[PDB]
């Protein structure tokens, strides 16, 4: 929350291999083309410091939206008006977890896996920064959501008494992003001799949409998270993988 | 009761000092097979316990819902004298009681077999997917802090634990997705075997809950032998039938054997 | 009033089974067969009796059975208390059900009319579409906001409600319908659909049916497709699903209309035919 930005803000400025340093040359060449992202190799985090990756491996849902605001304070040291929140795309290679053995222990942990993509969906809209006004008080405000944990985790407040939820979203001043909703099937060479091949459903953020055609072999690095819609049991949730960084092969 | 501390020290001698057939105590050579498969499941026979102490054999059929908690809590400190660094690998063992011949095929289930260890065979019909369960209700109270201590709603009950006078008054609580221990879940139904049917009558279904170790042990079409318990599930039991207070009955499974 | 004549049918029935109703001596049925029917259930403990209907009406010459044939529903509180005063003078975890048989008449499905509600009668029919065996509540222990969970009395009816008087806390009648399974005595019943016999009816025009409740120790004695005779009671059940053919259904001035239909209750089933 505090000062973990500065422990990451020094990582982008000062990481350096033998002669030419990478994350101030990958951040500059992705602004002139107007690409607005960054690609962190995850082996270079733990070579520079181990205490940073200790926080990121334990509780990733609350720290990656802190690194996204640690980039957009550095891109104002290079460009000098509209610079949005940057997106963090990461990739690594530790050990593949097969799709069959995903226990109840891997809830909110960085997990990579593999498989074949069955289907896609149509794009959508999620809100990032919206503007609210009350109906009676007409007291304007601005809620900026940046975290992503699909239904509702951050909603409207109840007072600025007035009525039950007096708040209106104003559609004339906001910003929006995209979502994609894939599906992923395990590779048939890890044969289910008495089973059918299972599947999972992922989500994708603004810069990974429309990247992969149905029918390919991918490797996917994401957060194994959970959501509780009723769209069949008591206190039952459902699993899904929030993708942050799809490392496909050569498409061939 | 508070007589449980007399129970804890005196079944511990039947994990260490029960020997048979010229040495090689079978529950000293069993905990060494934990760890090397790392599986949090002690096998315990019923004939190997009933021949020694006939008191505790009665206290399995009477009320195993409170008996098996004490039989699990001391089961940790049996392994701890072998593997002292075992607090961090699942931190929990549950037990696997073997044969107890109560019910013949499927249909002997009256009131007189309620809340008791029942053993029953059958045939798996169909099964759902694998899901997580809560197991640790952690509030989202706005007046208190959002850690708030571990509270347990671990049943088919969905406890109505209201938050009243938390920090200064009744803070409104929800659930978060933070730091709780989920566990697996899979409902699989079961019907009567086609070999031992009475003439003319259709077979009968029953719903069986598996929990946290025994998921993906069935396959549709197997002669499975369930040794579960038998309870009285609420939470939507015949919602359109309030003139007949008729309750739903689900077997919670405690072991699974294949065909023999 | 009804407390008075309710004890009169109680004390007559208590005096009935203490005496003998069987005359033929030296070839069975000697000296108060109902005392001998008790001790056989004292060894085996299946908690029932199987008493004759004619043998009740032979002693008083129908002075008692005509009320039991008519106002049968009101007397099962008073017949159960009368039997329990007997066995506690005889025998030392108990419930009791009183089954009758050996009726003179057999009625049919088409002769079912609502002048015989709460009465006793028999019916013959064909069994179709049996169901599963499930528990029913019949006695609750509903707690309150204070720690006194004392609830062994009121609201054992066909409504799944909890009580109103005798408050455990200092409050009034709070929220209801709680059933704490630590102390509640369930019995078992199943639901079957009887259909009229084929070789009685006229030209085939979909003969009418009923749904019959089998309480107590009569479960899984009805085979799928055989003829049977049954016991007398004919209850009516509140339901919600009846709509589309409206009449004049009286309202309740929480608003709720009342829709009623016919359902049969039994205590002893015999598989003749």
């Amino acid at each position: 929350n505090t000062e973990i930005i500065k422990s990451f803000k020094n990582f982008i400025l000062e990481f350096r291999l033998d002669s030419q340093f990478i994350y101030r040359d990958q951040l500059r060449n992705n602004i002139l083309v107007k690409n607005y992202s960054l690609t962190v190799n995850m082996e270079h985090l733990i070579g520079y410091n181990e205490d940073i990756y200790k926080k990121l491996s334990d509780e990733p849902s609350d720290i990656i939206p802190l690194f996204e605001t640690a980039i957009t304070q550095v891109a104002k040291r290079i460009s000098i008006n509209s610079l949005p929140t940057f997106q963090l795309i990461l990739n690594s290679n530790a050990n593949q977890i097969p799709l069959r053995d995903l226990d109840s222990e891997h809830v909110s942990k960085i997990v990579r896996l593999s498989g074949i993509i069955i289907s896609t969906s149509v794009l959508s809209s999620r809100a990032t920064y919206l503007s609210i006004m009350c109906r009676n008080c007409r007291h304007t405000t601005s809620i900026t959501i940046n975290n992503f944990n699909t239904g509702n985790t951050v909603s409207l407040p109840r007072s600025c008494n007035c009525g039950p939820d007096p708040y209106i979203i104003i559609h004339e001043s906001s910003k929006f992003i995209d979502q994609q909703f894939l599906k992923l099937q395990e590779i048939p060479e890890l044969v289910p001799v008495g089973e059918m091949p299972r599947n999972l459903t992922m989500t994708c953020d603004r810069y990974l949409t429309n990247k992969v055609i149905p029918g390919t072999r991918v490797t996917i690095v994401g957060i194994y998270s959970i959501y509780n819609s009723k769209n069949s049991g008591v206190a039952i949730r459902t699993p899904y993988i929030k993708i942050l960084g799809i490392q496909s092969d050569v498409e061939t | 009761p508070n007589v449980s501390r007399t129970i804890a020290r005196e079944l511990k001698s039947f994990l260490l000092e029960y020997t048979d057939e010229t040495g090689r105590s079978v529950y000293g050579a069993r905990i060494r097979t934990l760890g090397e498969m790392n599986s949090e499941s002690l096998e315990v026979n019923y004939r190997h316990l009933a021949e020694s102490k006939a008191i505790l054999a009665l206290f399995l059929a009477k009320c195993p819902e409170e008996m098996l908690k004490i039989f699990d809590l001391v089961a940790m400190e049996a392994t701890e004298l072998h593997y002292p660094d075992y607090a961090r690998i699942h931190s929990e063992i549950h037990v696997r009681i073997s044969d107890f011949p109560t019910i013949y095929s499927l249909r002997e289930l009256r009131e007189s077999n309620l809340s008791s260890l029942v053993r029953v065979t059958g045939v798996v019909t169909r099964r759902t997917g694998v899901f997580p369960q809560l197991k640790y209700v952690k509030f989202n109270c706005l007046k208190c802090g959002s850690i708030l201590g571990p509270f347990f709603q671990d049943s088919n009950e969905e406890i109505r634990i209201s938050f009243c006078t938390n920090c200064k008054s009744k803070g409104p609580f929800r659930v978060n997705g933070e730091k709780t221990v989920y566990r697996n879940y899979q409902r699989v139904t079961l019907q009567e075997a086609p070999g031992t049917v009475p003439p003319g009558r259709l077979p009968r279904h029953r719903e069986v809950i598996l929990l946290a170790d025994l998921v993906d042990v069935s396959k549709p079409g197997e002669e499975v032998e369930v040794t579960g318990i038998y309870k009285n599930n609420y939470d939507g039991n015949l919602n359109a039938k309030n003139g007949f207070p008729v309750f739903a009955t689900i077997i919670e499974a405690n072991s699974i054997k294949r065909r023999e | 009033v009804d407390d008075v004549t309710g004890e009169k049918v109680r004390e007559a029935f208590e005096q009935f089974l203490e005496d003998f109703s069987v005359q033929s001596t030296d070839t069975g049925e000697v000296e108060k067969v109902y005392r001998a029917q008790i001790e056989f259930m004292k060894i085996y403990d299946l908690n029932t009796i199987y008493i004759d209907y004619q043998h009740l009406s032979m002693r008083e010459n129908g002075a008692l059975a005509m009320a039991i044939s008519e106002q049968y529903y009101r007397f099962l509180p008073f017949l159960q208390k009368g039997l329990r005063r007997v066995v506690r003078k005889y025998a030392p975890e108990r419930v009791f059900q009183i089954s009758f048989f050996n009726l003179p008449t057999v009625h049919r499905i088409r002769d079912i009319r609502s002048e015989k509600i709460g009465s006793l009668l028999s019916i013959s029919g064909t069994v179709t579409r049996t169901s599963e065996v499930r528990p029913e509540l019949y006695k609750a222990s509903f707690t309150c906001d204070m720690c006194r969970a004392i609830v062994d009395n009121v609201e054992q009816s066909f409504k799944y409600t909890e009580p109103t008087f005798c408050p455990n806390p200092s409050c009034e009648n709070r929220a209801f319908w709680t059933l704490n399974v630590t102390r509640s005595r369930f019995l078992d019943w199943q639901k079957v659909r009887i259909q009229e016999n084929a070789n009685e009816i006229p030209t085939g025009s979909m003969p009418r049916t009923l749904d019959v409740i089998l309480r107590g120790d009569s479960v899984e004695r009805a085979k799928p497709g055989d003829r049977c005779k049954f016991t007398g009671v004919e209850i009516v059940v509140p339901d919600v699903t009846q709509l589309g053919l409206p009449g004049v259904k009286p309202s309740s001035t929480g608003v709720r209309d009342l829709t009623y239909k016919i359902s049969f209750l039994a205590c002893h089933v015999i598989s003749i035919g």
